């Protein structure tokens, strides 16, 4: 648990309940949804799975209390879309979650005071399609191969994503041509204005703001968030009141090593003859047929079989092996 | 500009190369070898050191007879002797007279020192070639670590370093090699479970910490003496301990070439063996052409100072008409004479000193200094001292 | 893995790069940019603004699973199993084919080589994936060029500092649009696992079988082996106390 | 138990060193006994060992390829003859 | 080495090659390297006298 030197912070959320901006210790950073299957890669402020006195324990959390960094419960965490999400993985300021169809996502905690934090991002969420095959076998028994693949474990372990504060979050729906002024619209949230024209041009309004002679094209306008946690995606402008500040949390399904069963094509029709043999093969599907001289010259030769096809091969005083498909290698020696 | 040079398999000396680009002008670079070791591919056959004859007590059966028990366990030994009557310091310890038996049971282990105090027998394979240069590129000092098989690639201050392959692949060890803590030894060592009693394999086992240890020790069990229990016995003394006295000198003393056996991993360090090609691919960056380089004329060469030695016992002060202020290379054109300064600062009417080294008494050469040459004449002394400290 | 974080958007102002030191780092500032989003814009400025684009490439997660070593092979060491047919029992001898590794086997020393032929189907340089050796001329460490085998050069699956050479190029995003485009060379390893070819186990001469973890050549028909048997003198009888035979017809 | 450590050793002195026509001469002079071993740094290197004990001239002929001349625990002094 | 008028003299001749050293970590001592006693090496490599 490389936490001796990392501690949990404070930073600042969009939505920290009922529209209300604050600080707080649940702040989302950077929301991955890189994974086809629908796994989203959460990245917070907080830390789970480790204590205060850098030691590892599942069931409790670590959460930045005033100054001071103070421990909390893991059955207390949620997260939510529209309806509640399934934690599937946790581990630092990592959170593995399948949520169902939402606009705006919503992560909390419960403290050891009994008090409830919670930071909420504007997210579209919604499943696309993702995918690179049709998923399925392949045969029950066969020849063991090694391959890999990626495992249904969510447990919070191995791979992480790095999270962030969506920071600054732009709209252009903000601002509004008022005649030959500029209005902007903050509907119970803290925008961030930068425009062009005289007076005022910079800060961080939380009121219906108006910039007297001005052009909607010549100001840019933000939502500043700074409760939820969000995927550091190149796709998303990264936060202007910071420099390198982001978190980390673990994500499910990780490459793993495993076993591929594939079939053994069947056996060919085989006639010998004066230093040559003859193979008859009916291929199913595209079935490789190699063959090797075992003396001083191997001469290898490689060919994928598809149709009905008939090959006579001269086997030499050394020996002559031949590969179809999955089989072991048969051998071949002339009669003395 | 790629260009290659072949250098001799020597530690400690410089040597000067000239590197000529056509329409580019001179370079000089100075190569030093730091380090050539040679680090063979090593299989741990087995490992011997000090045995431990494990003994407990005589079973003493008074008034009856014990029974030797067959036991898997390395050196095994075995014998009930008829007819024992001893005593001890406060009396007998038995009430018949001649019906008495006592069981003698023993067993060879590796003691408690193996972990620390132990020799390695080794089957050297091939050997791995590695180099430490040193280059005065750009007059700066860079440092070069690459493997001497001409393959390996390194590129320090976008110079691209090829070094070998290794002209001889001769090595100081054979197949077959012994290691003891910073010792080792060319020794065609027993196989393993062939060793013989009193010599150099007595107690084999695979590692320091195995658990299964092969022993051939010719352990015996002899006759306790009249009234006495103790297990008395024959057997040949260690071969490790014997061997440990008894190996002569090392590797790093009866090698040839001036073979210098470092371990940890076992290698061979500074072998004066054969020559070293190296490859440098010189940045075109690192050029400047011979019309924007100073030109030289009217050039005359004193030596006021030579005497010939293995160091630079000359002094050369050339005089120069310079075109402009510049950087100018200086190279001898000559084998027999060899030039400390790679590089000097010209202006205009001016002079320069310069530091050579040669063996002839009476020494016509040439300098080349930037584009242009000049002929020295030296009439050199002898030194001193016949015999020198260092090579040439 | 080419890892690209958010990028730098400074309305009505000027970004600047700060040289880092990391593998095949790119860094590059777009000078007029005006772009949206899904809710609008997100600048005042029409000109005066500037985008940061950075990057650069690592080891990606499958590296400590999916990986190719490349191996310098120096001598061989050779070992045989051999059966006997000792005393009307099959025994089972297993030492290094040397001529000086002796076995001890129902009091009987056995003697295996040393091998008639030197040969190995490997060469001076290897490459191994997984169950597949490949005699390789691989680039050496540090080397490596873009899109071929080498492209990425790491110590071991588990190394902190890493080689890259993948020609990596910032490119200036589209119009409104908040994305970091580049350029840069596919991976070396993932075309190389394409286009390898037959590995030695199907290559080889002598008919070779090629083992893995350790990398082995298995039954490979080349030469001869001599075989040293030291039989005990217990085994033995005596021609006048063996059976005689006498009247034989076949 | 036993466990290794590092055994702190004295190097003997310097000895009187005067070169002469391919070969070298020194006065050893030691104070217990001190181990004499030398070395050609070529092809043949022919090992020769010897315990000194008392007041010693010694004369080793130096070759083109060099020789090496290890005297108690000092650093091995490697000559070469000139040229 | 050590070269003297008389063996009550006041002046003395001194060639000995004394090289100060650095002193061991957390140690007060005067470590140093000097070619020992000529005298005390010829009373033991003299021979016999005439």
């Amino acid at each position: 648990n490389v936490y001796k030197a990392t501690r949990p912070y404070l930073a600042h959320c969009p939505d920290c309940g009922e529209g209300h901006s604050c600080h707080s210790p649940v702040a989302l950073e950077r929301i991955r949804n890189e994974a086809t299957d629908g796994t989203l890669k959460i990245q917070v402020s907080l830390q789970i799975g480790i204590k205060t006195d850098d030691s590892h324990d599942w069931t409790k959390l670590r959460y930045m209390d005033n100054h001071m960094p103070a421990d909390a419960e893991r059955a207390g965490l949620f997260v939510r879309t529209s309806a509640p999400c399934t934690i599937t993985g946790t581990m630092g300021h990592f959170i593995l979650a399948r949520c169902p169809k939402g606009e705006t996502l919503t992560v909390g905690f419960t403290d050891s005071r009994k008090i409830s934090h919670s930071c909420t991002h504007p997210f579209h969420h919604d499943p696309p399609v993702i995918g690179r095959e049709k998923f399925h076998s392949r045969p029950q028994h066969g020849k063991e191969l090694p391959c890999s693949t990626y495992v249904q474990s969510t447990a919070a372990t191995t791979e992480e994503i790095e999270v962030h504060m969506p920071p600054d979050t732009p709209d252009r729906t903000l601002m509004s041509q008022q005649s030959g002024n500029v209005k902007i619209t903050v509907n119970g949230q803290t925008v961030r204005y930068k425009c062009n024209c005289g007076g005022s041009n910079e800060g961080l309004t939380t009121t219906d703001k108006v910039i007297n002679n001005c052009k909607v094209d010549q100001c840019h306008a933000a939502v500043t968030n700074h409760k939820k946690w969000q995927y550091n995606s190149p796709l998303v402008p990264r936060n202007a009141e910071l420099g390198d500040r982001k978190g980390k949390i673990h994500i499910p399904f990780p490459l793993a090593n495993v076993t591929c069963r594939v079939p053994k094509a069947r056996n060919p029709t085989v006639t010998y003859g004066k230093n040559q043999v003859i193979m008859l093969l009916y291929p199913d599907h595209p079935t490789l047929l190699s063959y090797r001289n075992m003396g001083e010259e191997p001469n290898y030769q490689e060919e994928w079989v598809m149709h009905k096809k008939e090959v006579v091969l001269t086997v030499p005083t050394e020996g002559l092996e031949v590969t179809w498909g999955n089989n072991e290698p048969y051998k071949y020696w002339p009669q003395l | 500009y790629e260009h290659v040079t072949v250098i001799p398999n020597t530690v400690g000396v410089p040597y000067k190369t000239l590197v000529n680009r056509p329409g580019y002008s001179p370079m000089v670079l100075e190569m030093e070898l730091l380090s050539v070791t040679l680090e063979p591919t090593l299989s741990l056959d087995y490992i011997t050191c000090e045995y431990k004859t494990v003994i407990p007590s005589p079973y003493v059966k008074c008034c009856g007879t014990a029974e030797c028990k067959d036991k898997n366990l390395p050196d095994y030994s075995c014998k009930v002797f008829t007819g024992v009557y001893p005593f001890m310091w406060g009396g007998a310890y038995c009430f018949c007279d001649a019906e008495n038996t006592q069981l003698s049971e023993a067993h060879v282990e590796k003691s408690e020192s193996c972990k620390t105090e132990f020799a390695s027998a080794y089957r050297a394979h091939t050997a791995s070639a590695s180099a430490k240069l040193r280059v005065l590129y750009q007059g700066n000092n860079i440092t070069v670590t690459a493997y001497a098989n001409g393959d390996h690639a390194v590129t320090v201050k976008d110079a691209k370093f090829i070094v070998g392959p290794m002209s001889s692949a001769w090595t100081p060890f054979d197949n077959k090699i012994v290691v003891y803590k910073g010792d080792v030894y060319n020794m065609d060592y027993p196989p393993f479970g062939a060793g013989r009693p009193g010599q150099f394999g007595d107690i084999q086992s695979r590692t320091p910490e195995s658990k299964d240890v092969y022993a051939n020790t010719q352990l015996v069990l002899q006759r306790p003496a009249a009234g006495t229990v103790h297990v008395p016995y024959s057997q040949a003394p260690s071969g490790f301990k014997y061997w440990l006295k008894e190996r002569g000198a090392s590797l790093q003393h009866t090698a040839p070439f001036g073979c210098q056996i470092a371990t940890n991993p076992v290698r061979a360090v500074n072998c004066a063996v054969g020559n070293m090609p190296i490859s440098i691919d010189i940045p075109e960056a690192a050029f400047t052409r011979v019309v924007d380089a100073p030109s030289l004329t009217d050039m005359s060469c004193e030596v006021p100072a030579c005497t010939h030695s293995s160091d630079f016992g000359g002094v050369a002060i050339i005089k120069y008409a310079a075109s402009k202020k510049g950087k100018c290379a200086v190279h001898s054109m000559t084998n027999a004479v060899t030039i400390r300064e790679a590089e000097i600062e010209v202006e205009g009417n001016s002079q320069l000193q310069i530091s050579f080294s040669t063996a002839l008494a009476s020494a016509e050469f040439r300098v080349q200094v930037c584009s242009t040459q000049v002929h020295c004449a030296a009439e050199c002394h002898p030194p001193k001292d016949h015999i020198v400290n260092y090579p040439a």
